[PDB]
DNA sequence: GTTATCCGCTCACAATGCCACACGCGCTGCTCGG
RNA sequence: ACUGCUCUUUAACAAUUUAUCAGAUCUGUGUGGGUGGCGUGUGGC
């Protein structure tokens, strides 16, 4: 079926996106999914700010990893084991298809 | 004091899952009598499975009297019938236990929010695990007041509006509910912090008032003594309202 | 009770539980997920947090009182990392991760500790215990902090303690931990009165002689030389001179009843009431009325009880005390 | 299907509940912060608030959108409002009375659109759209079946707020007490108009409401087969917040009861 | 001119009940649809 | 040839304010439930 099924994922964490791109690329090469790099595109600065009571009148800026990895075979069992097996929170999953 | 709580609650849980699980059936008095009836059925059938022998005082049949005459059991198993006669998902059973003409337990329980406000003398009032306080109120400013209006006695009505008049220019805000036995739990947990009522019956708020006085609350008729027990026109909550309230309210005294 | 208690569902929402239970063969429903049961904690984390599941910190006990607080408590097996800084991770993230997910159900991530007195003292999430009194055959130990802490100790609900009971088994007791804590073991050395009172004299000479007890003083004073040869500081002159100061302090003592016996508060306000005599003013004061207030404060059910007055006495009598305050409406 | 900004209203409001109660488990972090006269406007007003129109900005960047607290912040497509009370009866909320409820509807070229509203204690979410009516939690809702006063029950709020016309509203109260069955007073005019919708009070009246309360139930008792109108029968009550809603014919009796007593300022 | 008066014209509105039986009741070049 | 010479032994805490002695239901498959409206015409009385 169609090619792009390509998944960007960014996160703040870095050892639990090591765990979720390991599996994910473990159910591409299982279910016959021709998996392409994970591709970990430079790490990024991302601006924070303490948005609670604050100090009486704490991370600011982060190394956002980024993750793009892309699989361009979608089988039945792709999604099926795609939509079952789940990954941690925290992590920008914004996907594209096409 | 422990055992005759665990029999009220057994009773109260029972008839409140009854109530509910019955609630979730469609409709547009019957229907309320029926399933009041059903509820005091499965209400005392469960009590006599201990102590089938202290006298049992309903809203309906009078004082059904037993051989036990030591302990009185008032019973509501419904207060406020208009609610569920009209969906409003509103009403409470209210259980007392009472000993030589005073009371010694009370439980108050809404099955729909599963509310369960317990209260005895000197071991508290407490709300699933909670030692209650009442409110903090010490005045008539930023207040709320528990009304209730006479819905079968509308003759006090008009000097009733009087004081409904002067309370609003001393108070905050009011409330309506129309289980009276649902505001006296409020002002025990302090969710309001006054209660006051024209000419009630002590079968519902024999249990309130236990609630409220265990919560470090008090009570009262409309003239200050303790007639209420028989003419139930009821003003309750911490000595503070209570003063503020009186004050102001006594001066239109019809009852 | 497997659901959470303020979880609102909606017919056409997803969500995430723990399947604890499978019933294959029951004539019902044969799934049975949770989301309440304290394991679901442990597993959630398996899917959060990339150190366990990899059994490096292995989750060693969880505690939980549903939507308001779970502790929890981890070894680590590698000396590499610690839970403070991997477990609770980068800015306290990955915690804050499943209590979002959960509902706001705030987390203790407490250092597992194999001590069972430094155990139940680190499981105390938020809190100080500067005084442990351990025991086994009843499991209950002094556990408590500073006094103005005690609430910021028991936290609300007894949460922040009946999850350690409930976390370590062990059963608590929270009192205090300086004050009111001695008396516990240290209750006969802690009487700072005549202990010092003796001492800032014998500051230059010595402390006290602490192998007789000499709490009751009267008679293990009458003892021969031998108590006075053995020990020095206690010179005959000195003996003589504090059994003086003895005589001093059992009139200490009887004057302390005497104090003992003065908050009854007999006033005009509260005696020359109708039908009040001055034991009238005893018996109220009997339940700890101190004041003309009180007894316009409580019902003929709450004034019960009391030794000699009916339910008309007290009636009228709480009417007078509501002329005086309420009726009138003055002082 | 679905109508599509009653659905991304209702994930607003779904998020707005439950932060509101999940803070309603801890009374020791929300405090009492008044604005008006006994209009408390507490920091999880505020912090519901700002979740509400962050959830909004995601999929519409161009709605101008309404709030009592921030006033009127514009959108580059002005003609849509989003009109939102995410609390309604603070105090019932200081109180920690269990009885509230966030409020969201949406105005296309000034008539009423779509509207929810949403009580998580009890977790009920009245849900209504123009033009395919008013649900609660899938049940239709078609109000009360009274035809007179007898036996009926009258929810109302108090002027606590503009008490001058205190007077008057109590004149008027106790004409309708000699009428009616019984009153209702909760603190919430959303949450009272929705129980119109359902039928649970056979009407309900009120004087000096902000625009920007009946708005979600306005609506939601139009499309519940109820009317709203001014003390008079006419429409200015969008300016006059005086409102008198319920079933027709009671709608009708109510308004020939109360066009006497009436104080000619609200006329 | 006004002011009302009446008149020619226009238009609406009524047509026994039953029965029984019979017969019949979109189209057409746009729309869609693959 | 002709922008390119060490920066020096891995993530770096959120948790928080009375208070406690923890405080019976796991059933069914008895069953109702698995062509007309209008028009017109004819004829009859
Ligand atoms: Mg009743
Ligand atoms: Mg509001």
């Amino acid at each position: 079926q169609n090619q792009r099924i390509r998944i960007r994922l960014k996160a703040f964490d870095h050892r639990l996106i090591d765990q979720a791109t390991a599996e994910i690329v473990e159910t591409a090469k299982r279910t016959g999914a021709q998996v392409r790099g994970p591709i970990p595109l430079p790490t990024r600065k991302e601006r924070f700010t303490v948005l609670i009571s604050p100090h009486v009148n704490d991370q600011y800026e982060i190394r956002t990893h980024l993750r793009l990895v892309d699989i361009v075979e979608p089988t039945e069992k792709t999604v099926d084991a795609l939509m079952r097996l789940d990954l941690a929170a925290g992590v920008d999953v914004q996907i594209s298809l096409g | 004091m422990h055992p005759m709580l665990n029999i009220a609650v057994r009773a109260a849980r029972k008839a409140g899952n009854l109530i509910a699980k019955n609630y979730e059936t469609p409709d547009a008095n019957d229907f309320v009598t029926n399933v009041d009836k059903a509820a005091e059925a499965v209400i005392i059938d469960t009590i006599r499975k201990s102590y089938p022998q202290h006298t049992i005082i309903t809203e309906e049949s009078g004082e059904l009297e037993g051989t036990d005459q030591d302990v009185q059991w008032v019973i509501d198993p419904l207060d406020g019938t208009t609610n569920f006669i009209k969906r409003l998902p509103h009403f409470a059973v209210s259980i007392a236990v009472r000993i030589k003409g005073r009371t010694e337990v009370a439980v108050v329980y809404d099955p729909m929010r599963n509310e369960l406000f317990t209260a005895t003398r000197g071991q508290g009032a407490q709300l699933n695990g909670y030692r209650l306080r009442g409110s903090t109120a010490r005045d008539l400013d930023g207040t709320i007041l528990a009304t209730g209006f006479p819905f079968k006695a509308k003759q006090y009505a008009t000097t009733y509006i009087n004081i409904v008049g002067k309370l609003f220019n001393e108070c905050a805000d009011f409330r309506r509910t129309g289980s009276a036995a649902l505001d006296l739990a409020y002002v025990a947990a302090g969710r309001v912090d006054g209660f006051f009522e024209i000419g009630l019956r002590p079968w519902d708020f024999a249990a309130g008032e236990l609630l409220v006085r265990e919560a470090g609350g008090i009570v009262s008729d409309f003239t200050g003594g303790h007639n209420y027990m028989l003419t139930g026109n009821i003003v309750a909550g911490n000595p503070r309202v209570v003063k503020a309230m009186l004050a102001n309210m006594r001066d239109e005294l019809s009852d | 009770e497997d659901m959470l208690p303020r979880e609102n569902f909606r017919p056409g929402d997803r969500v995430r539980g723990v399947l604890y239970s499978v019933r294959p063969e029951a004539r019902g429903a044969q799934l049975f997920v949770t989301r309440s049961k304290p394991e679901m904690l442990i597993e959630l984390f398996r899917i959060e947090v990339p150190e366990i599941g990899e059994e490096v910190i292995e989750i060693k006990a969880a505690a939980r009182d549903p939507g308001s607080r779970a502790k929890i408590a981890v070894k680590t097996n590698d000396k590499r990392i610690d839970p403070v800084g991997a477990c609770v991770g980068m800015r306290g993230a990955r915690v804050q991760a499943v209590s979002t997910e959960l509902g706001g159900e705030r987390i203790d991530i407490v250092l597992w500790d194999d001590n069972p007195a430094q155990f139940v003292i680190n499981a105390m999430a938020p809190a100080d215990v500067a005084s442990i009194v351990v025991d086994e055959d009843k499991h209950t130990m002094d556990i408590a902090v500073e006094a103005g802490n005690l609430a910021q100790a028991i936290g609300r609900n007894g949460q922040n303690v009946r999850l350690a009971s409930q976390l370590s088994g062990w059963e608590l007791n929270v009192m205090t931990v300086d004050d009111l804590q001695a008396k516990h073991q240290a209750e006969a050395h802690a009487a700072i009165d005549a202990f010092t009172k003796y001492l800032d004299i014998d500051e230059d000479f010595a402390t006290v002689l602490v192998e007789e007890g000499f709490s009751t003083l009267e008679e293990l004073a009458y003892v021969p030389m031998k108590e006075l040869l053995e020990i020095e500081g206690l010179d005959e002159p000195t003996v003589e001179a504090l059994r003086e100061r003895a005589k001093n302090a059992l009139a200490t003592i009887a004057q302390a009843q005497e104090e003992s016996l003065g908050d009854n508060k007999p006033a005009d306000d509260l005696l020359n009431l109708e039908g009040v005599d001055r034991d009238l003013a005893f018996k109220l004061a009997a339940r700890g009325v101190c004041t003309l207030e009180d007894l316009a404060e409580q019902g003929i059910d709450d004034l019960a009880d009391i030794e000699g007055l009916t339910d008309e006495k007290a009636g009228a009598l709480i009417m007078a005390a509501r002329n005086i305050c309420w009726f009138g409406d003055e002082a």
